């Protein structure tokens, strides 16, 4: 019918003429106040460059200036914390997370040494008789790091 | 006077070793100090104008001998006044020849021992071996070569190298006890003793010994412990010279300890303090030469490398380069070309060159410099093991509670995943752990869990040290110490700061009120808590109140919160760990998806572990429990309290150097103190610093997708990162695969524990497939790797500080030597040292007393033979049998000394007089109530041990004055005469059954006032309190000092030097149970009138079997003799017993053997027993009803269908190598009968014999080997008694009960 | 005319943005509260002691000693 | 006429109702998320001002959120 | 003659509001991920990004001055 149905669609249409207008300028504005405190939460977290050792513990100073993720480090304890900060603004930390006051203290073989653990590995590890005598004499007749490592890695296959 | 000798001075080393005391007796005496201590920071500041005009005999012994040590040095040149360690070299060959003589004197009587028993102890032991082993190995029967060349040298423990250092400080020890038990009572004897030595004379006196060389003109200086730590040092090392020079698989090391030694004394002398940083590498290199034998070339040979380089390292510092070379080479030769066995060997080469001094000074900056220390963790990896943490407790309280999760603040469950399975009630796994761990962090809990403060109640009665109170704390120091104005603050000590003293002093007790002490933050107000660390290398001393909250937070803890988390206690802490390293590769070798899984192993080494936690990283930790159990603030009080307080490093003779210190919140973070300790303190709060480190290595082990079965207590982190693989698949792939799981978890292990503040290290800690370390005890392919050579280093010559007590001393070494025995060493050796060891132990207690009678008996060479092997049952002293070699004490032990007897009869050791004068002795008191504390017992008349006597009249003491609301029914008026009239009760029957009442009675109230009694700490300074506030006595004190004499001359007469006319009816050639039962009967029969003592005796394991090896053609002349009824044990040929592992038969783990209160438990134990003893009826049922009533409140209608059956329910130090025993086949088919305790032991007896056919100088097996112990021809074989029930004759006794307490009684009527 | 199932249709079809415009106001309303929770954050973390050079947000010993004189309090 | 203004209504009614309510459910489930990714900042905050010992008596029992907003 | 003007009416009423509904329920939603963009950098330097530093107390001076 003409009537009755014409009735109910006006209704509806003008539930959803006060959907719209009250929808678009408070959604709107509230968005863009929305990302304005974001932001402001953003800009608040003053990162301080982190350089840890980590697990590769090179030399050479500057690539853990070049390895270094940046953090906002946050204060939860009592005291002064200024002897560990840098001019400039970062903080080294130890293999204990532990913050040094100069950071130089991060960066900081033989071959008697090499020659002792391959005779032990010569000396205790099951192996034919002559074949220990022969690794031992070919090696008193080494003279550097290298080749004793390679009769390291002979050994050790058998 | 006889108060002064009970607590006699100790005679080995139980306490550290202090330097300044040592300075303090060498200033007080007049002579010259030594160079490195000219500038000392003690000595310097310390008014001695006035310490040395006192007067005491402290100081006047001090005057007498400065004046008499400088008479034999000259004035021509410098004194040189040398100190420990760098006078190790000379006290190494110290040779006083008077001391050589007066033990040569004992030697000589050994070697008569041995003339005149040593073919007898042949023949027993190729006697028992025979029977057991059987005909078909009666032509293999040799003695091993250990017990030879203990024969033809009888005198061992005399002619080896060290020997001749060994008796100079023993006798140095002895005359110094003595001078100390002689200086006690007032009196102005000479209190001074001059030795003479090769070059130089020996001095001393209460406190020191002085040592000088006349030709170098120098002199060394030891307190009262440091010639304790001597003596123990020098027998310690010559024993380790005996075993590992006269047992075959260990003769190799005898040069190589000899070396390592000799060499590292030689560093002594420049090195000095520091050498001990040489001896605590020397573990390392032991764990290296076992690192060195890897299946692949991986893991095999690091660690040996960077000790190697760590000894360079550190040599270098000190040494001329040329010499860090030669002694690095050195190092290096000794510990290679070793076995796997003999490279846990050298472990015994820990304490052998002693302890270094320690001080206050240089043990405070070791702390404060690790827990002053700032750090900077990563809340972003806190989160990360927060997740792991609050998942655990998720899945441990929900597979603890039927599947429920625990109360979550249910508006804090964020994400789609975890509210579907909190929705669900499901197990979160770690995975979902991993990725949601943002919104798993965040969730909280309710007050779910419901606690219980004082659970255990064992740890409140321990004797913990309690510093007084911080306006008192100078009163840590000796007074004589402290300058003029600092003796102006110390008070008197009211308390005797003792944790188990003033807990029962403790009027108003309340637990709940004292854990409030915590969470209302007035700990925090509380102005005098101070805390005291101690001198050590975990024990801290804390106040009263603050340690009882400390032990509540533990109980609450270590009972509700720590098994969520697996807890990963004497077998569970050993299965779960031989059956761990069957996940090694070399395990599982016969075989080489999802049907074979393997592991390899990390033991890892974290930096000052305890004291680098912090409030930071542990906040979140304890915020998920304090919510848990409804608590605001309770479980991060550690932190918090060491912030605020400056807590000090506790020493008598270490004060504050400078005079000025008075109060403790003026002190600079400086000399001995430490000022807002940040870190935690070792041992204190443990539990939650290992659920910590639990949740993150189970979170690195989902970081690399791996599984992980870790264990530990602390830093002692054992990971077995595991790798499940295919039976067909190739070697090299899977051990590819695990090493390449190992290092992606190593990796992450590395990176999740530097983010929360641990540094583990990279190169310290040991990655190996092959072997893990636990508790200093190695694990290496399912089985443990030998510890012989560090019991014999324990091997020692008295025992006890009670009184001169022979047959405890006995004890001790008798136990060490069947630990031996365990190590594997052979059964003929170790019971002939027992017997030749007991020997010098009673004859070096003749001599060397330091209590002035024995001249008749001492020497009485057979009777000196008869008493050391005549069971301390019987009166003797070998509490070692022959029997305990094999297996375990489990048994009756009667009726195993009567065997014992019986088998030294049979082969003419002991004499046939002393068995007969057993079976005639006359009776001793006898008592209900002490047969029925006793069973298994005989009514021979003895004396009461010194340490039982003290320690029952410590608990007598201490329990008068308990005046604390809880544990207020434990001592009354007449405790004593209701377990009287409850022994007259339940003992006085038609059938007396002695074990049965002993359980009645345990698992009545009396046991438990007896159980809440012995949980007391009776250490010696609670014996000294306890002695001078209610005095021993004149008669039992008499008893207590005169104790060995009294017991030998005991032995003497009873059993040795008797006669004896009217010789019963029983023979010798019987069934050893039926003499034990007729020695019960005669012995009790004053008492008992002349009923069988029955339902006590157990045969004889050994003698009981008469074992038969098979020969090659099958069947045994034992079985075909007309026997079917014995064991099956099969052996499969062809075992390779080192790391070739390739063709072995399926090794397994070997054999090793609700809902309520306990107090239920001990009730309807009481019921059971009660019911199955007497007959069931109801006149027993009202008896029963009323023990039952004792315990909990509940009423006979529950009692008669809550009854359980009736039943027969009435590392550390593993049980042996498993070598042949995890590849051993066991069938008990055949023994129709025995299919319990019989079987138990028949089972350990078969499996020790087999693992007895193979020494440790064997690697591999030839033959199949079967076992059939035959049993049925035996005259032990005896018919179990017919159970005819009664009715307990009269009424039980009231067993009156107070109701209010928790830990006797429980109301709830269930 | 006939113009019958075409209104059908019609009436078909305003179901959809039936429910959705039935949607739009919580999400409106979702827009107010994490308006006012942001605003909470930024509240907070400019307080905070984030560290910067210069270390004038420091704290004490003394306000442990100074915070913990009562019993511990509850917010929730 | 009466048609050719249905036939614009009902093609302008169509078409805008596909596309504005086939766009609302994915900006609802947005804003789902913004939820409870808004609500762990202020769960991690409060777990943050619990870390230093000048806020000790905020007592466990506590939220984290109400500690965020506790100021 | 009714449903002439009451059509005439609703036409320009249901394009006026779902014209001005549609240009901007779409900035809607491209604003709404540029804002969803623009917290995760939040989640990032306030929750990754984040180190916990404790002063320790590596120096000589008494309990009453860091009582101070």
């Amino acid at each position: 019918e003409a009537i009755s149905q014409r009735v109910s669609k006006i209704d509806y249409q003008l539930d959803l003429v006060l959907k719209q207008t009250s929808s678009i300028p408070t959604m709107r504005s509230e968005i863009q106040q929305l990302k304005t405190s974001v932001a402001v939460m953003e800009a608040n977290l003053g990162m301080m460059k982190i350089l840890d050792p980590g697990c590769a513990n090179v030399s050479s100073l500057s690539d853990l200036r070049a390895v270094a993720k940046s953090h906002p480090v946050l204060i939860a304890g009592p005291g002064d914390p200024s002897p560990y900060v840098t001019q400039g603004g970062e903080i080294a930390l130890n293999k204990l997370s532990q913050p040094v006051p100069h950071p130089s203290d991060l960066i900081k073989p033989d071959i008697g040494i090499e020659r002792d653990t391959v005779r032990a590995l010569i000396l205790s590890r099951p192996m034919h008789p002559s074949s220990s005598s022969k690794l031992l004499s070919k090696l008193d007749s080494a003279g550097s790091v290298e080749e004793i490592r390679k009769i390291k890695r002979l050994a050790l296959n058998g | 006077r006889a108060e002064h000798q009970i607590i006699l001075p100790e005679s080995h080393l139980s306490s550290p070793l202090v330097k300044h005391k040592l300075l303090y007796y060498w200033k007080l005496t007049g002579l010259p100090l030594p160079d490195e201590c000219d500038f000392d920071h003690l000595i310097l500041s310390r008014q001695w104008k006035k310490i040395l005009e006192s007067s005491t005999p402290d100081i006047e012994r001090m005057i007498k001998l400065g004046r008499s040590v400088h008479q034999t040095l000259s004035h021509s040149s410098k004194l040189t006044g040398i100190l420990h360690p760098r006078c190790l070299e000379d006290l190494v060959g110290l040779d006083i020849p008077d001391s050589t003589n007066k033990f040569r004197r004992i030697e000589k009587k050994i070697q008569i021992h041995n003339t005149r028993y040593g073919e007898p102890f042949t023949r027993l032991c190729s006697y028992v071996e025979k029977k057991l082993l059987g005909s078909s190995w009666t032509h293999k029967i040799r003695r091993s070569e250990e017990f030879d060349s203990l024969r033809t040298d009888p005198a061992f423990w005399f002619h080896s190298s060290w020997s001749t250092a060994k008796f100079a400080w023993l006798h140095v020890k002895q005359i110094q006890r003595h001078l100390i038990v002689a200086a006690r009572t007032r009196s102005a004897s000479n209190k001074l003793v001059t030795l003479s030595h090769r070059s130089g004379q020996v001095f001393i006196t209460p406190e020191l010994v002085i040592v000088t060389h006349t030709n170098e003109n120098k002199f060394t200086c030891l307190s009262q412990e440091l010639v304790l730590m001597y003596a123990d040092m020098m027998e310690g090392r010559d024993m380790v010279n005996i075993i590992s020079s006269t047992a075959v698989h260990l003769r190799c090391l005898a040069e190589k300890i000899d070396d390592i030694l000799r060499l590292v004394d030689a560093l002594a002398r420049d090195l000095g303090n520091q050498v001990y940083d040489v001896v605590a590498l020397m573990e390392g290199f032991a764990y290296g030469a076992v690192q060195l034998l890897e299946p692949s070339g991986t893991f095999a040979g690091d660690f040996f490398s960077f000790n190697l380089q760590e000894l360079r390292d550190t040599l270098i510092c000190l040494l001329p380069q040329r010499i860090a070379d030669s002694v690095t080479h050195a190092i290096a030769n000794i510990f290679s070309g070793l076995e796997q066995n003999q490279a846990a060997e050298m472990l015994c080469l820990l304490r052998l060159w002693g302890h270094p001094l320690l001080e206050s000074r240089a043990a405070a900056k070791a702390v404060r410099a690790q827990m002053c220390a700032p750090k900077m963790v990563d809340f972003d990896m806190i989160l990360q093991v927060l997740s792991f943490f609050k998942g655990t407790i998720i899945n441990g309280y929900r597979k603890k509670n039927a599947g429920v999760w625990p109360r979550v603040k249910a508006h804090t469950i964020y994400g789609n995943v975890i509210a579907q399975l909190h929705a669900d009630s499901a197990e979160i796994s770690h995975d979902i752990m991993l990725r949601e761990y943002k919104n798993l962090s965040a969730i909280e809990f309710e007050a779910c869990i419901e606690y219980d403060p004082v659970t255990n109640l064992s740890m409140f009665l321990k004797d913990k040290a309690i510093a007084h109170p911080r306006n008192n704390w100078l009163a840590s120091f000796r007074r004589n110490l402290l300058s003029e104005e600092q003796k102006k603050n110390v008070q008197d000590s009211t308390s005797t700061n003792r944790l188990l003293i003033e807990f029962l002093e403790s009027n108003d007790f309340d637990p709940y009120k004292e854990m409030e002490y915590l969470t209302t933050l007035e700990y925090l107000r509380d102005d005098s808590v101070a805390v005291s660390y101690s001198l050590k290398e975990i024990f801290a001393k804390l106040t009263k109140k603050l340690r009882n909250c400390q032990v509540m937070a533990e109980g609450i803890l270590a009972d509700q919160i720590a098994p969520f988390f697996q807890g990963n206690d004497s077998i569970s802490l050993t299965k779960s760990m031989l059956a761990m390293s069957q996940l090694s590769y070399n395990s599982n070798r016969k075989r080489i998806k999802h049907r074979r899984r393997v592991a390899t192993f990390i033991t890892t080494d974290l930096q000052k572990y305890c004291l680098n936690w912090r409030y930071q990283t542990i906040k979140l930790f304890a915020h998920a429990i304090n919510q848990l159990m409804g608590l605001p603030h309770f479980f991060e009080w550690i932190h918090l309290r060491l912030m605020d307080t400056t807590m000090f490093v506790g020493d008598p003779f270490n004060p504050p150097s400078d005079p000025t210190d008075y109060d403790l919140t003026k002190v600079p973070n400086d000399d001995i103190y430490i000022v807002s300790a940040r870190g935690g303190i070792e041992g204190l709060c443990q539990k939650l610093w290992t659920m910590i480190s639990i949740a993150a290595i189970q979170l690195a082990a989902a970081r690399s997708h791996c599984r992980v079965a870790c264990m530990v207590q602390g830093d002692n982190q054992v990971i077995a990162v595991t790798r499940e693989v295919r039976p067909d698949d190739s070697p090299e792939s899977v051990l590819t695969q695990l090493h390449e799981a190992s290092d992606n978890f190593f990796r992450e292990l590395i990176h999740v524990n530097h983010l929360i503040g641990h540094n583990l290290k990279d190169r310290e800690t040991i990655r190996s497939d092959t072997f893990f370390i636990y508790s200093k005890r190695i694990f290496k392919d399912g089985a443990i790797l030998s510890q012989v050579l560090k019991n014999s280093s324990k091997l020692v010559l008295v025992s006890g500080d009670l009184s001169e007590n022979t047959v405890m001393s006995c004890a001790n070494i008798s136990s060490t030597v069947a630990r031996l025995c365990e190590n594997g060493l052979p059964k003929d050796f170790c019971y002939y040292l027992n017997y030749l060891m007991s020997c010098i132990q009673t004859y070096f207690d003749s001599e060397f007393s330091i209590t002035s009678s024995n001249q008749s008996w001492i020497n009485d060479i057979p009777f000196i033979h008869s008493y050391v092997l005549t069971p301390a049952q019987l009166g003797g002293l070998s509490n070692l049998q022959y029997s305990r070699l094999y297996t375990r004490n489990i048994g009756d032990p009667g009726t195993t000394a009567f065997a014992e007897v019986k088998r030294l009869e049979a082969v003419g050791l002991l004499g046939p007089n002393i068995m007969t004068n057993i079976l005639t002795r006359p009776p001793g008191n006898g008592d209900w109530a002490s047969l029925c504390n006793d069973p298994y017992s005989f009514n021979f008349e003895s004396v009461a041990s010194p340490s039982i006597v003290l320690k029952k009249h410590t608990q007598r003491v201490l329990f008068e004055t308990c005046s604390n609301p809880l544990l207020s029914g434990v001592h009354t008026e007449d405790n004593e005469a209701e377990e009287k009239a409850l022994a007259e009760y339940l003992l006085n029957q038609e059938v007396i059954h002695p074990r049965v009442a002993h359980a009645i009675m345990e698992a009545s109230s009396v046991g438990r006032r007896k159980q809440i009694q012995g949980l007391v700490d009776t250490t010696n300074t609670v014996i000294k309190i306890a002695l001078s506030r209610k005095p021993l006595g004149i008669k039992r004190l008499a008893r207590i000092i005169n104790y060995s004499s009294m017991h030998a001359m005991l032995f003497r007469d009873d059993v040795f030097l008797s006669n004896r006319a009217n010789h019963p009816l029983v023979s010798s050639d019987m069934c050893s149970l039926a003499l034990a039962d007729y020695a019960r009967n005669r012995s009790w029969s004053p008492l008992t009138g002349g009923r069988k003592i029955l339902g006590v005796s157990n045969p004889d394991t050994i003698e009981l079997v008469e074992g038969e090896i098979l020969s090659i053609s099958g069947g045994c002349s034992k079985c075909d003799s007309g026997d079917e009824q014995f064991t099956w044990f099969h052996l499969p040929s062809n075992i390779e017993l080192t790391d070739d592992t390739s063709k072995n038969p399926p090794m397994r783990v070997p054999y090793l053997g609700a809902h309520m209160s306990p107090h239920v438990k001990a009730a309807l134990r009481a019921s059971s027993v009660l019911i199955w003893a007497y007959g069931d009826n109801d006149i027993n049922w009202t008896a029963a009803l009323k023990l039952a009533r004792s315990r909990c409140n509940i009423s006979s209608e529950y009692l008669r269908l809550l009854s359980p059956l009736p039943t027969a329910g009435n590392t550390f130090t593993p049980a042996s190598l498993y070598r042949v025993s995890p590849y051993v086949h066991i069938s008990n088919d055949s023994q129709r009968l025995f299919t319990n305790v019989v079987y138990q032991q028949i089972m350990l007896l078969g499996l020790s014999l087999i693992e007895s056919l193979f020494p440790m100088t064997v690697t591999k097996t030839y033959d199949e080997i079967t076992l059939h112990l035959h049993s049925k021809f035996s005259c032990c074989i005896r018919e179990a008694p017919v159970a005819v029930p009664f009715e307990l004759t009269g009424v039980a006794p009231d067993l009156r009960v107070v109701a209010s307490n928790k830990f006797m009684y429980d109301p709830n009527p269930v």
